């Protein structure tokens, strides 16, 4: 309002405490930005890792796990991401870093990989995967035969699929 | 013998009132800031415009107190609705929803009253001490695969048995506890038992 | 010359127009000038703040 | 010390990474140790690699019933002002 | 003289302060809405089968 100037900034006392309400306003909506990130990524008590030998039963998810060759060891649909998109006045930067919240998610995508639905509950249970597809295809109501009857033609369909996630992005 | 969450309510208000309060006491650019000391000593024309002046001020605080009242009566809006929801679905039924009714499996939920709010206690079941094991997709016997009707093959080391897939239970297995479907040369990590 | 503020100032890799005489960026806020006796443009920075 | 958040005087950087406990800005934290007033980077958790492999599986003995409790505001104080006699 | 002239930008300057900082609070509200349906996604359909 008055860019240090006394002249100004004694007048402006006669307007009471207009400028500390503003600030409190200002300050509860910048903590609660930190609020927002905080319950939506840290849903995890472990950071999980995956196995060296990935043999998943056909599916295959390297274009969404992490890449150390990357910036932030992103993985490379992040990377696609991140890609496409003075007086009185400053910006504060966020708790949690880019590179924290890249290791959240692939906390995340590594216990459900290797554990199903069990690390949300307590501790993380492994079970191979195409047995947890099993068990998730007897929850939309098919029985188990189905999908080990049609492993491969089930796991190329999901390939060529998320194939082509990284086209139209 | 925790609350905090209840006790930022009651802080905002009381921080928004007693602002509210406290813009009684500024001129806003006139000679005093008690209209009674501008009536007793100013004649009608000239109190009239130092009277302006705080009513324009006094207006300008009013309006603010009561738009950040209509923002944060949105924000418990929100937060009743959700207490019904959980309600219904926490303490009136069992849910499915992850995460919805506390950490691990819902069992049930009991309501008691706070003092503009509600705590809910949510009893969950959550699994503890868990075994290593061998698994198997199918059994292979009689050249036919055999999968089990509800549960897992697990073996021991040196015998298999069915468990449901939550607690172990080991059991034999027979053509009860499984069905068959095919041969046993198509699905991957077939055993024969 | 009148235009008048209060910054720190630092040469610059600005090349203005013969009659062109300061800069401005977008929200128009002078963040160059030329002198006028050397005939070099300088750069502006407001004094930090925080 | 000359983080990301700025400048930061008094406090010491040390190299452990605990939670965090209060939030300083870009990764950084503080925290009253043994004492003394220290600055850190925030962990995000201990770590964990699970024995995945295609034939194991874990399953588990025994369990526990737990409790647990969760608070939600629902009302706020009523107030009136009187515009006119404000 | 001034006091009046610096007044009249005294008051400009808060009202359009003051209007920055109600649609903050509006577009903020609106944002939390939304983060809080991402936190309900994770868990729902990251953590468990819908
Ligand atoms: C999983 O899919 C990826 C494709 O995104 C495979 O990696 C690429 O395969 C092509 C074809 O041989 C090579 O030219 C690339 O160099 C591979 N690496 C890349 C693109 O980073 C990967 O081999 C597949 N995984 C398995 C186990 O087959
Ligand atoms: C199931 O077996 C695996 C593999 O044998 C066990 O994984 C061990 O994990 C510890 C981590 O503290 C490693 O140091 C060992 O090298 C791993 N292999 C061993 C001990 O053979 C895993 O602990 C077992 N799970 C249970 C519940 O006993
Ligand atoms: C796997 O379980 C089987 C059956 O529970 C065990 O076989 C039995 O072991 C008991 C040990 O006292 C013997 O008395 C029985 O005669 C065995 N055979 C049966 C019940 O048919 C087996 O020992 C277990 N294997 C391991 C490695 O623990
Ligand atoms: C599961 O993984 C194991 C080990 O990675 C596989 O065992 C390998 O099987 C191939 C062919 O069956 C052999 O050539 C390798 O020598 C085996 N590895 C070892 C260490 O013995 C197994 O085939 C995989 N599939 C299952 C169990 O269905
Ligand atoms: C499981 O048992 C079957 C027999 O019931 C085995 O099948 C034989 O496999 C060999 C080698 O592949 C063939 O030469 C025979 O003709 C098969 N016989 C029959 C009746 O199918 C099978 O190899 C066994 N597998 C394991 C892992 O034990
Ligand atoms: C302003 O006048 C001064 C002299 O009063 C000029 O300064 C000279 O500038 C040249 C560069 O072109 C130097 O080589 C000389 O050494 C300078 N002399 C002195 C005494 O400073 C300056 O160039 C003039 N500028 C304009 C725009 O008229
Ligand atoms: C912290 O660890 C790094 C290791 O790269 C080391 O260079 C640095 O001196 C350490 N600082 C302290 C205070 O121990």
């Amino acid at each position: 309002i008055c860019g240090d100037s006394t002249e100004c900034s004694n007048l402006l006392l006669q307007y009471g405490s207009f400028c500390t309400q503003l600030n409190r306003a200002l300050t509860g909506i910048a903590v609660e930005q930190d609020k927002n990130t905080q319950e939506v990524f840290a849903q995890v008590k472990q950071i999980y890792k995956t196995p060296p030998i990935k043999d998943f039963g056909g599916f295959n998810f390297s274009q969404i796990l992490p890449d150390p060759s990357k910036p932030s060891k992103r993985s490379f649909i992040e990377d696609l991401l991140f890609n496409k998109v003075f007086n009185g006045l400053t910006v504060l930067p966020p708790l949690l870093t880019d590179e924290m919240i890249a290791q959240y998610t692939s906390a995340l995508l590594a216990g459900t990989i290797t554990s199903g639905w069990t690390f949300g509950a307590g501790a993380a249970l492994q079970i191979p995967f195409a047995m947890q597809m099993a068990y998730r295809f007897n929850g939309i109501g098919v029985t188990q035969n189905v999908l080990y009857e049609n492993q491969k033609l089930i796991a190329n369909q999901f390939n060529s699929a998320i194939g082509k996630i990284q086209d139209s992005l | 013998s925790a609350l905090g969450k209840l006790q930022d309510v009651v802080n905002q208000n009381a921080q928004a009132l007693n602002t509210l309060v406290k813009q009684l006491s500024s001129n806003f650019g006139a000679i005093s800031s008690v209209l009674n000391d501008i009536l007793s000593r100013l004649d009608p024309p000239e109190a009239e415009v130092q009277i302006d002046r705080l009513i324009t001020g006094r207006l300008q605080s009013l309006q603010t107190y009561v738009t950040q009242q209509l923002i944060r009566a949105a924000e418990i809006r929100a937060s009743a609705n959700l207490a019904a929801t959980k309600m219904s679905e926490c303490v009136l039924g069992q849910s499915k929803r992850v995460d919805f009714c506390g950490k691990g499996y819902h069992l049930m939920s009991f309501p008691q009253s706070a003092p503009h709010g509600v705590v809910f206690l949510h009893v969950t079941y959550v699994p503890a001490q868990e075994k290593n094991f061998t698994t198997a997709p199918a059994i292979c016997h009689d050249g036919k695969a055999h999968f089990p009707r509800e549960g897992v093959f697990v073996s021991n080391g040196t015998h298999w048995f069915v468990t449901q897939r939550n607690f172990y239970e080991p059991q034999i297995i027979t053509t009860d506890n499984t069905f068959v479907s095919g041969n046993c040369d198509v699905v991957i990590g077939i055993v024969n038992n | 010359n009148g235009l008048t503020g209060t910054g720190v100032l630092t040469e610059s890799n600005k090349k203005f127009l013969p009659f062109q005489q300061f800069g401005r960026d977008i929200a128009d806020t002078t963040d160059a000038v030329r002198d006028p006796q050397t005939l070099e443009i300088l750069d502006i920075t407001p004094c930090s703040f925080g | 010390f000359q983080t990301r958040a700025g400048c930061l005087i008094g406090a010491e950087h040390v190299n452990n990474s605990y939670e965090c406990d209060i939030p300083i800005g870009a990764g950084i934290c503080a925290s009253y140790q043994t004492q003394s007033i220290i600055a850190y980077t925030m962990s995000l958790g201990a770590e964990n690699s699970v024995a995945y492999s295609n034939n194991s599986i874990a399953i588990p003995t025994n369990f526990t019933i737990s409790v647990t409790t969760e608070i939600l505001p629902v009302s706020m104080t009523k107030t009136s002002v009187d515009c006119t006699m404000y």
